[PDB]
RNA sequence: GGACAUGGGUUAGUCGAUCCUAAGAGAUAGGGAAGCUCCGUAUGAAAGUUGCACGAUUUUUCGUGCCUAUCGAAAGGGAAUCCGGUUAAUAUUCCGGAACCAGAAGGUGGAAUCACGGCAACGUAAAUGAAGUUGGAGACGUCGGCGGGAGCCCUGGGAAGAGUUCUCUUUUCUUUUUAACAAACCACACCCUGAAAUCGGUUUAUCCGGAGCUAGGGUAUGGUGUUUGGAAGAGUUCAGCGGCUGAAUCCGGUGCGCUCUCGACGGCCCUUGAAAAUCCAACGGAAG
């Protein structure tokens, strides 16, 4: 917000479209999750000084889940209090992605 | 004139070589006016509390020519 | 220029000099209209003819077949009738055969 | 009572006019997405263009290639015709989920695209296939 | 002395001309005439500034296809600038500050693999379009009333100074600024639901409605207005000090008011109301 309108950083790595973003409440990581099935986790460090702009760098690629109907990962939520995600499926399936 | 009121972007128009000189204005509202030189536009910037005001002073690039009150 | 006509058509704006002046203002654009109803067309500026080079390709036209150049309820009568007449000719080239 | 799936008919409003669309799934019941006589349309964006066997295979297949188009449209918005076209692949694949799915759409709109061509490998629907001049 | 003598004085990418055409004029083609010359202006002209494109180069002698004057307007049409300051004499020109237009290439970031969304009117940061074919702006009479805005005029306070003042007079007079431009937001034509007369909505002026009313939801056009930036650092007015330092430059109310402009109507037309330069868009699908 203090950067400009138009988004600081645009990344486009998915295969299919991102459905669910999330961002965890206290660590400095964020979840991304679409149909193609793989979740894409990323660490944006948040600096108050003006001089130092946040620091985006990908973190982890998780896969291995199950893709039905063109729809794999439907929503992603973050634990609030540690690294902790949980990855809701097409299929029923929740994963505890610690 | 564009008014500016991300200070993040008034830092990096600082910085890029098109920017030439700065002036700082201090009205009676205690309010703190940034207006930078380009080549074709005037960007201001108004910050109302003093204490961030400092901050990008300093955090400005020190070869800009700053200025105080005209 | 002596002999004011239609071209010098002033406005008086108060400067920061409190002082009056009078400024020259052209004249408005208009707007383009429909080929075939002659209405003026929905979704276009208007703005004067050199000036509508600077804006954006879709700023001008309205996405859609014919948009830009023939009103909306002119396309959708201009498309019902080619149908229909297409139709005529089929029916009569059938009944010819 | 005049709309039935896989009748033929023409878009005269939207972005998509004059466009020859096929009515995959009737839904003139009315709906809360669409209250009024909506139904589930697919057409054709980008007409295929003229063949010739001097050509090369590569650029007969790009010629022949075809941009489909599925969206949901109002009774007085279409048109009817009197041709008709009925494809195996082109029944059961409508629903509310796929237009609710973006990656489903797509999907949908692929597999539009691949029985469309399909069709024109065979040589079939070449009016419906053909663009209109209006 | 507008006389005489001697010197000084007119600064522009944005103001005008320059460009376009008007009625007409006019050279050229041809024809007259002993002749100075006249008629003639797409006329029985081989009327193309490199008319255009195509091609592994075609018997290394070029084949195929397509399309087929100039002058005349310092009041008509037209890309683009404002403010403050400055001279003995020049300012939209000069100084200071702030913008705008046109054209030119690369570069950087972003976008599509000839982009999506909305039932729709249409929207968006982008989203190729040859030949050929169209459409629009330019570009169009006059009159009346209504609505909007601006400035000016009127006036209530606030402030400042100058008055008048034995007394009365919270009184008298004067002043109280925001430009071009750039940002965000702010209302009659159309679309969707709808099917209407027990006629409704409604103008200052009865206009429209199964060729789809009232009503509800939208869409576009923003005349404007709001908030700023520009911008107080400027200007003005009071106080001082010796150029410097203080303050204020405010809040309203308004009207058949005057001036200018815009919007929405209503007539009268008749002879139904210049042209071109220029700009934009559509159809089209050559090519990759």
């Amino acid at each position: 917000l203090d950067f400009s309108s138009k988004p600081y950083k645009n990344l486009r790595y998915h295969s299919r479209a991102l459905r669910d973003v999330s961002y965890h409440p206290s660590l400095p990581l964020f979840c991304s999750g679409s149909d193609d099935g793989d979740v894409q986790v990323f660490h944006g460090r948040v600096y108050s000084d003006l001089l130092a702009n946040p620091l985006i760098v990908p973190l982890k690629i998780l896969r291995n889940h199950k893709v039905v109907d063109n729809v794999g990962v439907l929503s992603t939520c973050w634990h609030p209090k540690e690294a902790w995600l949980f990855s809701a499926g097409a299929g029923g399936e929740i994963r505890m992605w610690t | 004139p564009r008014q500016i009121s991300d200070i993040k972007q008034f830092l990096e128009i600082a910085r890029r070589k098109d920017a030439t000189s700065a002036r700082i204005k201090k009205n009676t509202n205690k309010d703190v006016k940034f207006k930078l030189r380009c080549s074709k536009y005037l960007y201001t910037l108004v910050v109302a509390d003093a204490k961030k005001a400092e901050k990008l002073r300093q955090s400005l690039p020190p070869d800009l020519t700053v200025t105080e009150v005209g | 220029l002596a002999y004011n006509t239609r071209s010098n058509r002033t406005r008086i704006i108060k400067t920061p000099g409190n002082n009056i002046r009078y400024l020259h203002i052209k004249k408005l654009g208009t707007i383009p209209r429909c080929g075939d109803t002659g209405v003026p067309l929905q979704g276009i500026p208007a703005l004067r003819p050199r000036e509508f080079a600077r804006l954006s390709h879709n700023k001008k036209t309205v996405q859609r077949a014919y948009g830009g150049c023939l009103s909306a309820n002119a396309v959708k009568d201009r498309i019902v009738r080619a149908f229909l007449i297409e139709e005529q000719k089929i029916v009569k080239q059938k009944l010819k055969q | 009572k005049i709309l039935k799936p896989g009748k033929v008919a023409l878009i005269t409003r939207g972005r998509f006019a004059g466009k020859k669309v096929v009515i995959l799934q009737a839904i003139d019941q009315g709906s809360k997405s669409h209250p009024f006589g909506h139904a589930v349309v697919a057409g054709v964006e980008r007409y295929p263009l003229k063949v010739t066997k001097s050509m090369g295979a590569k650029r007969i297949a790009r010629r022949s290639r075809v941009k489909p188009f599925i969206k949901v449209v109002n009774y007085n918005h279409l048109m009817p015709t009197r041709y008709a076209l009925e494809l195996d692949n082109l029944k059961g694949l409508i629903t509310a989920d796929t237009f609710k799915e973006p990656t489903q759409r797509s999907a949908a709109r692929k597999t539009v695209k691949k029985t469309f061509e399909e069709k024109y490998q065979s040589g079939k629907s070449a009016w419906f296939f053909t663009p209109l001049r209006f």
